[PDB]
């Protein structure tokens, strides 16, 4: 709860790099996918 | 069983810069790919 | 949820030089992909 | 508040420094339009 | 034999950054070679 | 044990990575064999 | 808002030789640019 | 005021190579407005 | 002799990571070349 | 024995290095081996 | 205004061989590409 | 004055190397004058 | 004389994977050109 | 003006070594350059 | 004059492996450029 | 003797590394002189 | 004199350092102006 | 004398690292000299 690492973080600092990493990923993923039905959509592929 | 403890051993300013650039160049090269091995995507460039 | 906190883990003077550079790269690549998969944009340069 | 971080920095310097990217972002986003509505007018893209 | 303990002579924040360029470069050349070499995965990205 | 190396990390440090490493590969491996299971099924690969 | 704050996180020395390269580069490139894509600018250097 | 950020540099120091920078950015635009000014007359470009 | 001595004058962390990266690119180099100089191994690729 | 050398380690942890080496290198040996008796029987290569 | 005081603030050391960088590949880049795009300058190489 | 800069220099030793930076562009620029001349005069170039 | 004083002057760290680069970019280089320059070697790789 | 005094302000560890590589570079270049450009030199190698 | 006194102002460590690199990749140009620009030593390798 | 130089090696130690370095390089002779019989053996080279 | 600058150098060293540079470059003129008449007699270049 | 420069060296070792560099230039010379012989006996080079 108080070590800290050679990185100079500590655990709970680790994990909220961890989470925001996460969560900027699933908000990477919804836009990639909206991307990806206009490209069904509007270019010649998949079809 | 938390991958996030990477950070404990990987500093953060050594590793996400690189993550980023390699989103970046992986995006460029998916575009780039598909630019290169396709007739559209080179006629939506030219129009009309 | 606040983004600016990567800047506490990460520092600006490393990732903001590395950003800049991505965005230089990426307008200069888009102005390449255009230049060489277009017959205008080339034409343009040419003038008459 | 009032603590330093391994970079150096505190959350309001870090937060400003993300409103500042933020603001520098709407600027380069309207003259990316701007841009962008003079190649839909000027070029043969999208016609 | 404990490999692990190449991580108390190696440290992790130079090797870990380095595999996983490895990975992503590897992954490329794979996808790249792919579409170098064959007509489908170009026509699969053409379509109809 | 509780020896520090040049490193700066301990035996149980080093084989806390190694083990993450190891997992993540499973991981990896089973994504990847998928996805070799769907590139077998919808290319023409392996006739 | 002043964007000259910028040099407080970011030191002078890492981005000012870092811009001055991006417009070197730029400069040549438009110049490059211009060259491969034009036939004046080659018959100009090549005169009469 | 008096305040040495994490770069050593205080506001006016910074808010000074900011001036800097935007004085010799419009040198560089005049210039280059010349130059462009040259090149529509002496080349085949916009005509 | 004893060749390990030479981790007593080269530090680990600098010669591990360099000897990794020439393996993994020279595993890449033998896969690249073949690919590149046999009509198989781009026909195994296309498939039927 | 219990000499530091320039790099920070001592005599038995850079041997212990070389036999790691030597032992991973044995696997690899092993494994490439397969590899290559594979591509005998199933690649045109040596017929 | 005084533009030395660049050197205030960007070392010297570190702009100043960028900068002989940056002219010799500048003066290298000019004479190529004259080279390139000229029949003479590689007619008087070769003389006769 | 008798300031130090976070580069280590003082205004007059800055001033210093601007001067000699312009000095040497002068010296620069008449070489090139002279080369430009020559090249005119010798090669196809503007006739 | 005594060359092995150099290591007294470079250090081993510097020197010594440098001179690996070299040797395994040599190696790569001579079976590159042997390979680009002969049609064994090529044909070797195609079999029958 | 004594243009030494670029010794106090720019370390020769970093400035001695560039132009070093400069010159060999350039020196190369020139030969390359005419050795692309030229019939003679590239019929030298060659013999009779 | 003694030229040695250059390693009292550029260490060795810095220099030395450098003008090393430089030896290796002159002598490989060297035996590049002549293997491009002949018949033989190419013919040599590929023998009969 | 016992003298340390700037690398911080002592003069035995580097003349260790250099019978080292002499000792690996015929070995590596050894088995490029076997290599180059077995080329001149099999391949066209040299006949 | 005795005064150290930011490169840890005094001035009569640096204006050595240049007199050195300078010998160095009187040196490789005169060989280079050998090479060059050399490759005007056997080269066919300005004739 | 006993003077140390700004590299960690005196005079004495800068002097014997400049002789081993012209010693083992003039080794590399011979070795090259033996060599552009057997290149002018063997080659087309120079007939
Ligand atoms: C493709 C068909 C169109 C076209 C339509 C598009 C569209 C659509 C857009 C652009 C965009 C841009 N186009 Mg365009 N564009 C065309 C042709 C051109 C040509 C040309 C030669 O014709 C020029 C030069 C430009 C230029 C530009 C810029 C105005 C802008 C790039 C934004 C960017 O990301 O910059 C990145 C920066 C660089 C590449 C260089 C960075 C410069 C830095 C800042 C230099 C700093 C100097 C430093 C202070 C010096 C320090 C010195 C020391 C202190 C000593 N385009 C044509 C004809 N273009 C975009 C835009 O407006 O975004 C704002 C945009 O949306
Ligand atoms: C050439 C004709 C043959 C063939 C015959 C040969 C022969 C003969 C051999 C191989 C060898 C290999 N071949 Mg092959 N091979 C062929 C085609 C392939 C193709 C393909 C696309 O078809 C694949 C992918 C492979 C793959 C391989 C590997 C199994 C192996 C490479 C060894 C190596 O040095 O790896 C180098 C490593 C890499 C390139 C990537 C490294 C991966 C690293 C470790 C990633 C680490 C991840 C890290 C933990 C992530 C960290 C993330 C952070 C913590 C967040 N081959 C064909 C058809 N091949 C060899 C072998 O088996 O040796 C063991 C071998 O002997
Ligand atoms: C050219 C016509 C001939 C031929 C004749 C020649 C002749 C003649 C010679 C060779 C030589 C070699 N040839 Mg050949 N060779 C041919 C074709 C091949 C092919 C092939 C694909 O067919 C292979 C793979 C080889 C391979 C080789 C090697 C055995 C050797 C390279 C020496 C060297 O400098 O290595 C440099 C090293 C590398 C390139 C890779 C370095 C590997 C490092 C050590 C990896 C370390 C891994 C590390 C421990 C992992 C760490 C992981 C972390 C701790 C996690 N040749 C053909 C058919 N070849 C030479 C030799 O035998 O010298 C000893 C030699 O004299
Ligand atoms: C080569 O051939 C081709 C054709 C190209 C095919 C090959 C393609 C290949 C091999 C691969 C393709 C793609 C690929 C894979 O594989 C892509 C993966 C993308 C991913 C994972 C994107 C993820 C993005 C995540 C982002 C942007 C996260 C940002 C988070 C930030 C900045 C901050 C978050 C936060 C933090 C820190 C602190 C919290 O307090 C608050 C909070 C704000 C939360
Ligand atoms: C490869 O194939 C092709 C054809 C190229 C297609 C592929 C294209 C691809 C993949 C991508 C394209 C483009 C892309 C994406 O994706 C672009 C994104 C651009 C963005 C986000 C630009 C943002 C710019 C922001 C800027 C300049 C901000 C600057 C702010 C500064 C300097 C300072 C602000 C301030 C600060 C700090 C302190 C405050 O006190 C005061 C204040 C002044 C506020
Ligand atoms: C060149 O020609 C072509 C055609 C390309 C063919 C050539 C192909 C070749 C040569 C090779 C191809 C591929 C290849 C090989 O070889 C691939 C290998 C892939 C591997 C090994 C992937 C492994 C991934 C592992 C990952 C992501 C592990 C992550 C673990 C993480 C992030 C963290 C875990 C954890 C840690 C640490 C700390 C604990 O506190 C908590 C815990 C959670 C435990
Ligand atoms: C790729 O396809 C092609 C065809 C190339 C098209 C693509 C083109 C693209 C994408 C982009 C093109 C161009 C571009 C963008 O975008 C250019 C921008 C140029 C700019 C902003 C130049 C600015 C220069 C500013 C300079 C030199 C300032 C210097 C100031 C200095 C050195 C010092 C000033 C001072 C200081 C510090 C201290 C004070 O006390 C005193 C004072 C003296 C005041
Ligand atoms: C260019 O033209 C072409 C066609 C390509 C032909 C050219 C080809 C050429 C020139 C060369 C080709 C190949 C080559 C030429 O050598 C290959 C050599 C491969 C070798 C030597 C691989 C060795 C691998 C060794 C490994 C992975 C060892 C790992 C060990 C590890 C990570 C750890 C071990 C351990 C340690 C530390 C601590 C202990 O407590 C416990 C223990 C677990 C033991
Ligand atoms: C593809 O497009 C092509 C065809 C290439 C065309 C495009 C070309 C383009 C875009 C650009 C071309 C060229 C260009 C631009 O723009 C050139 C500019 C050149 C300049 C500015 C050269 C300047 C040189 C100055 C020098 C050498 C100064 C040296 C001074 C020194 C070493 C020292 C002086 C001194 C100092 C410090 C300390 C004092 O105590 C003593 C003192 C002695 C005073
Ligand atoms: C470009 O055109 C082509 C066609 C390519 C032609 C051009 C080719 C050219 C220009 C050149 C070609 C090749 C060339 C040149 O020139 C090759 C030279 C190879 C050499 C010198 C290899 C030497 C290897 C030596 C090795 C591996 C030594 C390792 C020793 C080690 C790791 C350790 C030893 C030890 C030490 C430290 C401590 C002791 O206690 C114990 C002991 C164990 C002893
Ligand atoms: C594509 O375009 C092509 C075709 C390439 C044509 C374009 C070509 C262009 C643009 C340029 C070409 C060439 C060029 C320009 O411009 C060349 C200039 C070369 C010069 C200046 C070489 C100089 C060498 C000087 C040397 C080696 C000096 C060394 C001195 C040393 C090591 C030491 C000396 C000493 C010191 C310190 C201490 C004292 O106590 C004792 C002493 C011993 C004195
Ligand atoms: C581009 O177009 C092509 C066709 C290529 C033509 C162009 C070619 C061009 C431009 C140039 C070509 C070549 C060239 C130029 O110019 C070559 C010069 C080579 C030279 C100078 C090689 C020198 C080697 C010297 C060596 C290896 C010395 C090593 C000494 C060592 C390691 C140690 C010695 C010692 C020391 C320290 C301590 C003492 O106690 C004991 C002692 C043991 C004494």
């Amino acid at each position: 709860d108080t070590k800290v690492y050679p990185t100079g973080l500590t655990e709970a600092q680790a994990l909220e790099i961890n989470d925001g990493l996460k969560w900027g990923t699933r908000i990477y993923f919804g836009i990639a996918v909206a991307a990806h039905i206009l490209a069904f959509i509007l270019t010649p592929w998949l079809k | 069983m938390n991958e996030g403890r990477i950070f404990l051993y990987v500093s953060p300013e050594v590793i996400l810069p690189i993550m980023f650039l390699i989103l970046v160049l992986t995006s460029l090269t998916v575009h780039f790919a598909i630019l290169i091995n396709t007739t559209w995507f080179g006629d939506f460039f030219q129009g009309s």
